[PDB]
């Protein structure tokens, strides 16, 4: 699991060498939250928005299922 | 190498023998801990003067389970042949009472003594035949000397050791200051004492161990196959044992002899008959009869060394990705020196020392290292002091930035955090109550 990986084996072909390329694209479980980030209060303002909005449309499926 | 210890040159004695380059005679003791497997280990020398030093790079490879051959025996493949010489009394004339003393390496009785294509085989006279049948118009019956070969026409021989115990092992190259590089296996769950050049390595950590039975290796000479059974051995080859013959000389194992291996009591079946006697045996092969399968802190001692004895830019390139993998990240640098030289420690690095070494021209030897934020300053590489800086983001185990669909579900998880205490609170005032 390294980017390159390119080893060797000695019996007859004698340690050659390979090339390789990965991305890092897996499950994405980590110790460490999320990342760091420049904010600066103009990333933080878009990131909190209308609260009451998620509130209106299960406000919106009680009537219909009353009615 | 991530781990390194440097030595303890308080040891000192030198002998100025040149005025170029310096020259010194050392020993010690030295403790340096055990590292991953796949990855080297260094040990940095230190002198009093500043300009040269040298290192020691101990590699490991593998880490495995192997046993150490206490003895050693070889075991050809038995064949039972036997031959008679039917003399008649009176012209045999052997004794009325058979003699009770048997010389059981020249019989006289087939041309003199000479060499034996057995080992050590019986003798015996029997009982007598006398009469017209037999036609040799005696009536007194007559004697019959028989003989017993161990014999191996085409012989497929094993050698075999019952080392009957198993601890931890691995695979070691060594890098001598000069530049010698010779192998071994070091038994380093025991305290074994491998020599070779000036340095010694001994024991680590059993750091796991397991039990297993009364086991040990067959191996064949021509390499079939390698094999395994309970393996018995000793001195002696005792009853419904592997291994019979036990012989000591490969050059002797073809043909059967060398004094060194030794047979048994009555092993080879020879039995009577009224004329003569024929061949039987009750050996068993080392197959089928007994087998249970078929194959599919390194520390050092220094004795007496041969130690031996300017303008310097180090000059970075670039920067890898790794923190907290554990091999670390790989960084190249891209150096020249007038000299063939060894480099040493950079301080704010604060992760782990240095042990470079180049030739005279421009070059580049790339290390491992990881860290939360490159800072990569403060060495004390070569020649002289230099103070290089780097600058790149590492990479680190985390979660995906290909999509960050991790964000949508971080959105959606804060909802309603106001709404379940803002009805917790009116049923608290009628559940407290």
């Amino acid at each position: 699991g390294a980017l390159v990986d390119g080893t060797e084996f000695t019996f007859e072909g004698s340690c050659m060498f390979p090339d390789g390329c990965n991305a890092v694209d897996c499950t994405f479980c980590r110790e460490f939250l999320k990342n760091p980030q420049c904010y600066p209060a103009k990333k933080w303002l878009f990131i909190i928005i209308v609260i009451l909005l998620g509130y209106a449309g299960l406000m919106l499926l009680t009537n219909v299922l009353k009615a | 190498c991530d781990e390194m210890v440097h030595a303890d040159s308080k040891l000192v004695s030198c002998r100025q023998g040149s005025g170029n380059m310096k020259e010194c005679v050392t020993t010690g003791r030295a403790l340096l801990p055990a590292v991953n497997p796949g990855q080297e280990a260094c040990l940095h020398f230190t002198a009093p003067g500043s300009p040269d030093s040298k290192c020691l790079k101990i590699k490991v490879k593998r880490i495995n389970l192997k046993c150490k051959k206490s003895s050693s025996y070889f075991v050809p493949d038995a064949r039972s042949r036997c031959t008679s010489v039917r003399r008649c009394r009176w012209a045999g004339d052997c004794q009325s009472g058979c003699p009770p003393h048997f010389t059981s390496n020249s019989f006289s009785d087939d041309w003199a003594g000479k060499m034996d294509r057995a080992g050590l085989g019986f003798s015996g006279c029997s009982d007598g035949c006398g009469g017209a049948a037999c036609g040799c118009f005696n009536a007194a019956p007559s004697c019959i000397f028989w003989r017993k070969w161990v014999e191996n026409p085409h012989g497929i021989i094993w050698k075999v050791s019952p080392c009957a115990a198993w601890v931890p092992s691995a695979v070691i190259e060594l890098t001598m200051p000069s530049g010698e590089v010779r192998t071994f296996h070091p038994m380093s769950g025991i305290p074994t004492q491998v020599f070779k050049g000036v340095s010694v390595t001994y024991l680590g950590s059993d750091m796991e161990v397991s039990g297993l039975t009364d086991l040990c290796e067959i191996e064949e000479l021509k390499s079939k196959k390698l094999a395994l059974a309970p393996c018995n051995q000793a001195g002696m080859g005792v009853v419904g044992k592997v291994g019979e013959i036990q012989c000591s000389s490969e050059e002797s194992a073809r043909t059967i002899k060398k004094d060194g291996c030794i047979w048994n009591a009555d092993l080879v079946g020879i039995e009577l008959r009224v004329d003569d006697a024929v061949c039987y045996s009750k050996i068993t092969s080392v197959e089928a009869v007994a087998n249970y399968s078929a194959i599919p802190d390194i520390t050092a001692i220094r004795g007496s060394f041969s130690v031996n004895y300017a303008t310097c830019t180090g000059e970075v390139t670039n920067v890898s990705g790794c923190y907290s993998c554990m091999t670390g990240a790989k960084v190249s640098i891209k150096l020249h020196s007038s000299k063939n030289s060894t480099a040493h420690v950079r301080c704010k690095g604060d992760e782990t020392a240095f042990s470079v070494l180049e030739g005279v021209h421009s070059y580049t030897v790339s290390l491992s290292f990881d860290h939360a934020v490159v800072d990569e300053q403060c060495q004390l590489n070569c020649g002289g002091h230099e103070s290089q800086v780097t600058l790149k983001g590492n990479l680190i185990f985390l979660d995906v930035p290909k999509f960050v669909d991790g964000s949508y579900m971080q959105t959606y998880h804060s909802t309603v955090p106001t709404g379940a205490n803002i009805p917790s609170p009116t049923d608290w005032l009628n559940a407290l109550f």
